């Protein structure tokens, strides 16, 4: 029931984008989502009757009273990693992601990067506790942040914001992957933590995004500069969503990264260090820059079609999405 | 993102005020050449003071060598990081990324 | 369009493009066409013989017509609506879309150098009075009696 | 136009010329033998004197 | 589009018809028909657009007794959580 | 000393641009800039290392393989077809069967 | 690219392999003396690699000079770290 | 330059509702900033191999080679970790497939 | 520089001035003072300060630092 | 790698047995050039 | 130097007479005599005004429509 649970996601997905958007380019990007995620669902599927056909069960707990060989074990480890990294995008397969946060619809795109790639997280961490794997976790490692340094590295040559936002959710889904990546240890509570960190600062994003897109009818920084000195609102919550995505250390980001890095460090030192200096300067100043010329300006072009300022529904939500980092920094500390 | 886009005065991304210098390789060399003459002019004054000076008493409080000197030497005196597991655990400080290195 | 407030409206004579065709018969044909359509739906509005045109145009989204043509169109869909363009239009015409020229020289039935399917033709001022040939174009499939 | 700079620059393509050839080698043979050490050898030989000690 | 119909029941909307008259009279043989309605929305006087108009307290009164009664549950429970059926006040109170 | 190059306006603007080290830093990072970020990360890992190296080389497989297609079937191509079929359907089991 | 150049030279037309003449070809030297007649009827070349082997760089050489440089020096760099 | 005359502009799909925020007031668009918004997503390459040496072939081939130098580094980092007895990178198993906050009652 | 009018619709914060600005100036410090004072009163439970000058800490006291039994 | 420069295929194949020397194209649109008419015209 | 296009430079079609191959390049020294383009020109005209050359051109190219 959990892998068709899993499974059952996929339709009302392709439907929305099909069936909503508004772009004509997002006729593609369905049928792009739609294979890859497949092929991850078809891996996944492997691995699955892989499991059920040697342990005839279906209970988690019957896996602790039988033993998978080194090769079943490999093969089982390889196939949901793949998988479960073709939703939850590793590096070499987010084109999909690209195309359909590109071209999707702003809602969906919300839901998309704040929780669907989320449900990839979940089930491998079930079928990674499960069962006893005797490999190195090195080549899964350096996928992960191979993932994280491509997706960071590319963040100074976007023009388009929603485009920047979608590097950033590879950036940090990434990383929440990584922190997968040695079992059931304590590295568990950083990545359970950053997933909901992300989805939140996501969809205050993607939020954002729409909000600009929906001002201004455009989308682009070479279109739309000088958010602020009209409507201002708007400006100021790009200006704080920069400060909380930078992870100022009174909020979730900041526990976080802490968690994951003095993790990775006694890890591996080296690998720490250029993972911390590729992601949180590099990728940081070239979102940066995208998203600080396009707040700052002379809105002087079309004075005729210039819009209003935000709604209460915008506000509040940007106010919830910050409220809501600041005070779950508050939580209680038997968990995490 | 090479530029700083506008509405009103867009800008490039990086000013060069020094454009007399066409390129970085002659500005080295021009910044060279004419910080020979800062070499010269500071190796003239440590002539003069090398010449004219005698060097100084300086160090520690000889009244305080059982303090700041004494704890570095007796820190490898006492190799504390070495010891044995209070619990008995078969491990000690040596088996960590950070551990002590008393013959350093 | 250009307008000025309290102008009449302009005629529909001096709007028309001119189609002067050989029919499969050797017979002559004078067709009206009007700019911004393609050649399939002007010779189809009216009723000119020798086309078959299975696909009836291709899809709605990414078409030929585009004058920037999509990189990700998938062109053509049967090479049934075939003409044969004369030397001076067919030359302004210029180089064939790779996936078009896939469909031309794929037929069933002869084709030539001045070959070019009528649904990836955008009618233009400059096609006034162009002299085209249609020889019969080949059937495909059942549907196609139908 | 200075031979002899010529003559430095001859040396230093023969510096990398050994670099090339001597590192790599040198790093995955000295990898492929880590568990093969003398101070493997003591590590187990101390663990087992204190097991025998304190036994 | 929207549908929703503007003449409502609830209330009668503020307007004046003093802005806006009509012309009814004196025309020329060139000139176009007056308009009908002409009636313009007025605001209260003390309406300020640039903050929350907001005379209330309720949500202040909802606040204050939701802490309160956060304050009267923790003293319960921490009586509670000693054994005691209230809580033991020693004489003396030092810092933490 | 009756001559002095220090007190002519090259050496004056020299020291007053702060030895020209702003200048030289900057080119060196518009190199960075340019190279790294925008040929590299965009141009290099998107177009080849992600949209090419996934897509695209599937994408030409089919189309120079279909290259070698005929759409429409032809007698002689159904009957050779056919008769290449039996013949080296069995040569290769015999193959296997012999020498392998 | 390499597979460029690999693709340019695909395409050459030999014989047999060999980039040569397919016709008997004859040269003068329009400043020879005046003792030398014209050319006797004996086919001296095969080949026209005096004209097929050209980059056609007669507006830099010194470039390609110091390329033939390079690549000598990093064939000696080579013996000198085996004789040293 | 003279202003573009074809290029790729907005599309929508049909019987598509339009946005109306802020009274629904659209502007002309500037030919030259939508070619800019499509011209990168339509880019494409023009002859196989020409990547390789597009910008630096250097820095290309670093850029190409990454993941083996972080697997590498992984590696020897693995090395440092097995002899001072450090956290290895292993799948850990220590927990018996129990998870993290696991509700584990039984009925009856 | 030389005044400009601007838009009456934006709520922007060019050349204002409040005709009200002393009542709104002691409604707003007041409260802020209270509030402050509370927090305050709260932290200056959780606050160490050394020794008073003349004063020595006796090393068994309970207040002294202490180790730990294992 | 997609070459669209590049669009032959085995329907364009344009060998024949009569033709020693292999025509253009496979399209038979070959006319006779002036010299020769003119002189078939004279015969 | 790089391929040229010797038509083109000249603005004339292949099946253009002598005198045409003439007037164009006199049309065109009239306007770039007093760098590069006129060189270019030059050339163009050297190599189109001989018969024998420009046949010799012409066979090389096999020159595609449009
Ligand atoms: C709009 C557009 C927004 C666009 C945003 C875009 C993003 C960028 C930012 C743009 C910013 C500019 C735009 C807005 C500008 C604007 O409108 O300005 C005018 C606007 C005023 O509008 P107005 O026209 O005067 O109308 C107000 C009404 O008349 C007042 O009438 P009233 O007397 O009935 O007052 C009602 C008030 C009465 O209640 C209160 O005043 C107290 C509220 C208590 C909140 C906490 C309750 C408990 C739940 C949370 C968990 C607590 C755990 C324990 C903590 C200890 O209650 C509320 O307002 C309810 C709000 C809270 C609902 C509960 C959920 C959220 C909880 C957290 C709230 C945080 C507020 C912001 C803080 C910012 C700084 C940190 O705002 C201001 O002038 C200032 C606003 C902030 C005031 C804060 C006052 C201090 C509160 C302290 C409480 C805690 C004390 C702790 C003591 C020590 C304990 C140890
Ligand atoms: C079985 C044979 C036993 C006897 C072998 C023996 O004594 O060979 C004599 C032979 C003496 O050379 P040779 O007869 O004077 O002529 C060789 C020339 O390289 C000839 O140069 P070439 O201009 O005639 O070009 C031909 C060259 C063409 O070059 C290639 O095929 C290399 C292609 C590189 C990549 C190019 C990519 C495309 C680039 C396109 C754009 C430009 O291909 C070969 O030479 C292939 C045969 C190589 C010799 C035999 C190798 C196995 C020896 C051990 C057998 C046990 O020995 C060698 O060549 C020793 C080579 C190194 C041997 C150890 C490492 C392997
Ligand atoms: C004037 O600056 C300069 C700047 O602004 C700070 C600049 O921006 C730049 C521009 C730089 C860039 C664009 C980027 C380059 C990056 C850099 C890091 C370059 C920075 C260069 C410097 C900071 C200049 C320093 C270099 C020199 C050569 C200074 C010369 C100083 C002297 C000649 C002092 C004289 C010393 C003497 C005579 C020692 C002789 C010894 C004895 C007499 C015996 C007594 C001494 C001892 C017993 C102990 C000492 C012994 C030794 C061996 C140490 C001596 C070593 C030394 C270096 C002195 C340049 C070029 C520059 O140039
Ligand atoms: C062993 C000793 C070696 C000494 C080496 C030489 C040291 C010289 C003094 C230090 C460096 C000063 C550099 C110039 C700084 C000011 C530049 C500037 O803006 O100038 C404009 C200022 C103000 O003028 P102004 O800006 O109004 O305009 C004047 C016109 N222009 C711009 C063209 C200059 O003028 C000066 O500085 C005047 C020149 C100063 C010359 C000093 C000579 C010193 C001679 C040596 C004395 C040694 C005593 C013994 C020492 C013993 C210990 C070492
Ligand atoms: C006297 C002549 C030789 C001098 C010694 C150095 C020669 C190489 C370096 C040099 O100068 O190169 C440039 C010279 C000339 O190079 P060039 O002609 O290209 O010019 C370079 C100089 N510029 C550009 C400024 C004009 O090259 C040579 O002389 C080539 C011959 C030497 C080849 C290498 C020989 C050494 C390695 C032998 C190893 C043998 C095995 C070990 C021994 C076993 C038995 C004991
Ligand atoms: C629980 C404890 C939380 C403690 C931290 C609370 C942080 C609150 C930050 C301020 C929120 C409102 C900002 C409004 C800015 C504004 O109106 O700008 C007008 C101008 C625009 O003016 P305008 O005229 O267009 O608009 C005015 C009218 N409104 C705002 C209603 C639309 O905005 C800017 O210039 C944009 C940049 C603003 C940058 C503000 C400076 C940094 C603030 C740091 C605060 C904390 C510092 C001390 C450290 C505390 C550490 C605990
Ligand atoms: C490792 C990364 C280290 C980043 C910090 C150190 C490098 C700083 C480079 C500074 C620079 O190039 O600045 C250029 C530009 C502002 O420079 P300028 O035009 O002088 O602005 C003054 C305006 N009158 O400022 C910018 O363009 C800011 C963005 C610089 C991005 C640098 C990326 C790494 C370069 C190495
Ligand atoms: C160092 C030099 C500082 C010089 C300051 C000079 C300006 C100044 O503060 O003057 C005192 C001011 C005068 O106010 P006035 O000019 O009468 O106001 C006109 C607006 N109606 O008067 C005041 O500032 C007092 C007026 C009341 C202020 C608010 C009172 C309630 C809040 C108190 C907070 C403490
Ligand atoms: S009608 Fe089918 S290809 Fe034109």
């Amino acid at each position: 029931l959990f892998f068709m649970c899993y499974e059952l996601l996929l339709i009302p997905s392709f439907l929305i984008v099909y069936f909503v958007s508004p772009s004509r380019r997002a006729i593609q990007a369905s049928l792009y989502f739609v294979i890859w995620t497949q092929l991850g669902s078809l891996l996944v599927l492997i691995a699955i009757s892989y499991i059920i056909s040697i342990t005839n069960t279906y209970e988690f707990n019957d896996l602790k009273y039988f033993n998978f060989t080194n090769s079943e074990s490999t093969i089982i480890i390889f196939l949901i990693f793949l998988g479960f990294g073709f939703k939850a995008p590793i590096w070499p397969f987010h084109y999909w992601l690209t195309k359909t946060h590109v071209e999707a619809p702003s809602g969906f795109s919300i839901y998309l990067s704040g929780f669907l790639v989320k449900t990839a997280l979940y089930g491998f961490y079930k079928f990674n506790t499960s069962i006893f794997i005797d490999i190195d976790s090195s080549i899964f490692i350096a996928i992960c942040i191979m993932g994280v340094v491509d997706s960071s590295l590319k963040m100074w040559g976007q023009t388009d914001l929603k485009k920047l936002v979608a590097y950033g959710t590879i950036q940090e889904m990434n990383i929440i992957y990584l922190a997968f990546c040695w079992g059931d240890s304590c590295a568990i509570l950083g990545g359970i933590l950053f997933s909901a960190t992300h989805a939140f600062l996501s969809a205050l994003m993607f939020f954002l995004v729409d909000c600009i897109y929906r001002r201004y009818h455009t989308r682009s920084l070479v279109e739309v500069n000088g958010i602020l000195h009209i409507t201002p609102n708007l400006g100021l919550s790009i200006l704080f969503m920069l400060v909380f995505f930078s992870g100022i250390p009174g909020t979730i980001k900041f526990i976080s990264e802490f968690y994951i890095f003095s993790g990775l460090l006694e890890a591996s030192p080296f690998i720490c260090f250029i993972l911390m200096l590729v992601a949180n300067v590099l990728g940081l100043i070239g979102f940066s820059k995208s998203w600080f010329n396009a707040t700052f300006g002379m809105p002087k072009k079309n004075t005729k079609y210039l819009p209003m300022d935000l709604s209460f529904k915008e506000s509040y939500i940007i106010l919830y999405c910050f409220f809501f980092l600041f005070i779950f920094s508050y939580f209680s500390s038997i968990f995490f | 993102n090479m530029w700083m886009y506008d509405q009103v005065y867009p800008e490039y991304v990086i000013s060069y005020n020094e454009i007399h210098l066409v390129d970085q390789w002659k500005g080295l060399k021009e910044s060279f050449s004419q910080s020979a003459y800062w070499w010269a002019m500071m190796a003239m004054v440590f002539g003069f003071y090398f010449i004219n000076t005698t060097p100084r008493q300086l160090g520690i409080d000889t009244n305080d060598l059982k303090g700041f000197l004494g704890e570095y030497y007796g820190q490898y005196k006492k190799r504390s990081g070495i010891r044995s597991n209070f619990l008995g655990l078969d491990v000690t400080g040596e088996n960590s990324i950070i551990q002590p290195n008393y013959d350093r | 369009h250009h307008h000025h407030a309290g102008d009449q409206a302009d005629r529909v004579a001096d709007k028309i493009i001119w189609i002067n065709i050989q029919n499969r018969i050797g017979q002559f044909e004078r067709i009206s066409a009007f700019e911004g359509e393609s050649l399939l739906e002007a010779l189809q509005r009216n009723k000119v013989a020798g086309i078959v045109a299975t696909c009836e145009g291709g899809e709605d989204i990414n078409t030929m017509l585009e004058k920037p043509i999509d990189p990700v169109t998938y062109g053509p869909f049967c090479s049934s609506c075939q003409v044969v363009v004369s030397n001076p239009w067919r030359n302004k015409m210029g180089n064939l879309h790779y996936l078009e020229e896939r469909n031309l020289v794929r037929s069933s039935y002869p084709t030539t150098e001045n070959s070019r399917l009528a649904c990836c033709i955008l009618v233009e001022k400059w096609m006034n009075e162009m002299i085209i040939s249609i020889p019969q174009n080949p059937n495909s499939v059942y549907e196609d009696n139908m | 136009y200075y031979p002899f700079l010529w003559q430095f620059f001859i040396l230093g393509t023969s510096f990398v010329w050994f670099h090339v050839c001597y590192d790599p080698w040198l790093a995955i043979y000295q990898a492929n033998n880590a568990h093969r050490s003398l101070e493997t050898a003591l590590t187990k030989e101390k663990a087992h004197k204190k097991k025998l000690a304190e036994q | 589009r929207q549908n929703f119909a503007k003449n409502i029941t609830t209330t009668d909307i503020p307007k004046d018809s003093h802005h806006f008259a009509a012309k009814r009279s004196g025309f020329t043989q060139t000139e176009q028909a007056p308009f009908a309605y002409n009636d313009v929305y007025q605001y209260p006087k003390d309406y300020k657009p640039w903050n929350y108009n907001y005379k209330g307290n309720g949500v202040l009164l909802a606040l204050f007794l939701g802490s309160a009664f956060s304050l009267v549950a923790y003293e319960r429970s921490y009586a509670s959580k000693t054994g005691r059926y209230q809580r033991k006040v020693q004489q003396n109170y030092y810092q933490i | 000393m009756l001559k002095n190059k220090l007190i002519k306006f090259k050496f004056f603007r020299f020291v007053q641009s702060g030895f020209y080290v702003d200048f030289i830093f900057k080119k060196f990072s518009e190199m960075f800039i340019r190279n790294i970020f925008i040929y590299s990360s965009i141009f290099f890992g998107e177009k080849f290392m992600i949209e090419y190296l996934t897509k695209k080389t599937i994408d030409s497989f089919i189309f120079n393989n279909n290259r070698f297609n005929f759409i429409n079937l032809v007698e002689s191509k159904y009957f050779l077809q056919i008769l290449t079929l039996i013949l080296y359907l069995f040569f290769i089991t015999i193959f296997i069967l012999f020498y392998i | 690219g390499v597979l460029s150049e690999y693709n340019q030279r695909l395409s050459k037309k030999l014989h047999k392999g060999h980039l040569v003449e397919d016709k008997p070809t004859f040269f003068v030297t329009s400043s020879r003396p005046g003792n030398f007649g014209d050319h006797i009827d004996f086919k001296v070349n095969i080949d026209n690699w005096f004209d097929e082997n050209r980059v056609h760089n007669e507006h830099e050489t010194d470039i390609r000079r110091t390329q033939i440089y390079t690549l000598n020096a990093i064939y000696y760099g080579g013996l000198l770290s085996f004789a040293r | 330059a003279a202003p573009p005359a074809a290029f790729f502009l907005y599309f929508f799909v049909p019987d598509n509702f339009p946005s109306a925020q802020s009274g629904f007031r659209t502007a002309s668009r500037n030919p030259f900033q939508v070619q800019f918004v499509f011209a990168y997503d339509n880019w494409e390459y023009k002859y196989c191999g020409q990547w390789w040496s597009m910008g630096s072939l250097a820095v290309n081939v670093l850029f190409f080679v990454v993941p083996l130098f972080l697997w590498l580094i992984l590696q020897t980092q693995s090395d440092q970790s097995s002899n001072r007895d450090d956290n290895s990178l292993t799948f850990y198993f220590s927990n018996a497939g129990f998870f993290f906050f696991q509700i584990y009652t039984n009925t009856g | 520089f030389q005044k400009y009018p601007i838009p009456r619709y934006l709520h922007v914060g060019q050349w204002i001035v409040n005709k009200n600005w002393k009542w709104n100036t002691f409604h707003m410090f007041f409260p802020t003072a209270i509030l402050c004072f509370m927090v305050w009163r709260n932290s200056m439970i959780s606050t160490a300060k050394p020794p008073n000058y003349g004063e020595y800490v006796d090393p068994q006291s309970p207040v002294a630092p202490k180790a730990i039994k294992y | 790698f997609q070459d669209n420069q590049d669009r032959s295929r085995v329907e364009t194949n344009s060998a024949t047995w009569a033709h020693n020397l292999p025509k253009e194209n496979k399209f038979n649109t070959e006319t006779l050039e002036k010299q020769e008419v003119e002189s078939r015209i004279l015969k | 130097t790089q391929k040229l296009d010797y038509y083109a430079v000249l603005g004339v079609d292949r099946l253009a007479t002598a005198e045409q191959i003439k007037d164009s390049y006199r049309k065109l020294a009239m306007k770039y005599h007093p760098a590069r383009k006129f060189q270019e020109i030059a050339e163009a005209y050297a190599v189109l005004s001989v018969e024998e050359q420009r046949r010799a051109y012409d066979f090389l190219n096999q020159p595609s429509p449009y």
